[PDB]
């Protein structure tokens, strides 16, 4: 939909500007994208919060130094996915290793994170 | 401008006079001051860059201001 744009080089990753959200479909492909946007760190705007914003469910650490996390999220219409967030966050439960994630999301994350030097 | 010096022995009257042009010492002084000031300014600039690095921001300065 027009609410977001598919990230270049990804079949299951998109970004919603008005929401400032990067999302990765758990098991689903994107389709119909006539446009794509190059990934860039600015997209992961650091969320400011005097007390760390609490998070629930499955949480994974991407960059502890940069307060980057991956949060399991299901769209109310029951669409599984993960949200990549950067900011002052804390986890209600124990943080989980990324290896737990499926190869699909893992490949997308590698593409999005490792700079193409 | 210029100066001159006279050497003479106490018991003798045979004196040797030499003349000096101060421009050489002026050049020495100016070069010394220029080098010192350049060093100070470069030191300050390096210190500024270093403290900004200490803040440890990933992006370069211009990218930071563009974001």
């Amino acid at each position: 939909s027009k609410d977001f744009l598919q990230l270049k080089g990804t079949m299951n990753a998109f970004y919603a500007p008005k929401q400032r959200i990067l999302s990765i479909l758990a098991v689903n492909r994107l389709f119909g994208a006539t446009e794509t946007i190059d990934f860039h760190p600015n997209l992961l705007v650091y969320r400011q919060s005097s007390p760390p914003v609490r998070l629930t469910g499955d949480v994974y650490v991407v960059d502890k130094n940069e307060k980057v996390f991956l949060v399991k999220h299901v769209f109310s219409n029951t669409v599984p996915a993960y949200l990549l967030i950067r900011g002052d966050y804390e986890s209600s439960s124990d943080l989980k290793s990324l290896r737990d994630l499926n190869p699909w999301v893992q490949n997308t994350l590698l593409k999005l994170l490792i700079p193409d030097s | 401008n210029k100066v001159r010096t006279v050497t003479e022995i106490v018991n003798s009257d045979e004196k040797i006079q030499k003349t000096y042009e101060l421009a050489e010492f002026d050049l020495k002084n100016l070069s010394s001051l220029e080098s010192y000031e350049t060093l100070k300014i470069k030191l300050a600039l390096s210190k500024y860059m270093a403290m900004l690095s200490t803040l440890e921001m990933t992006q370069p300065l211009l990218e930071i201001f563009r974001n």
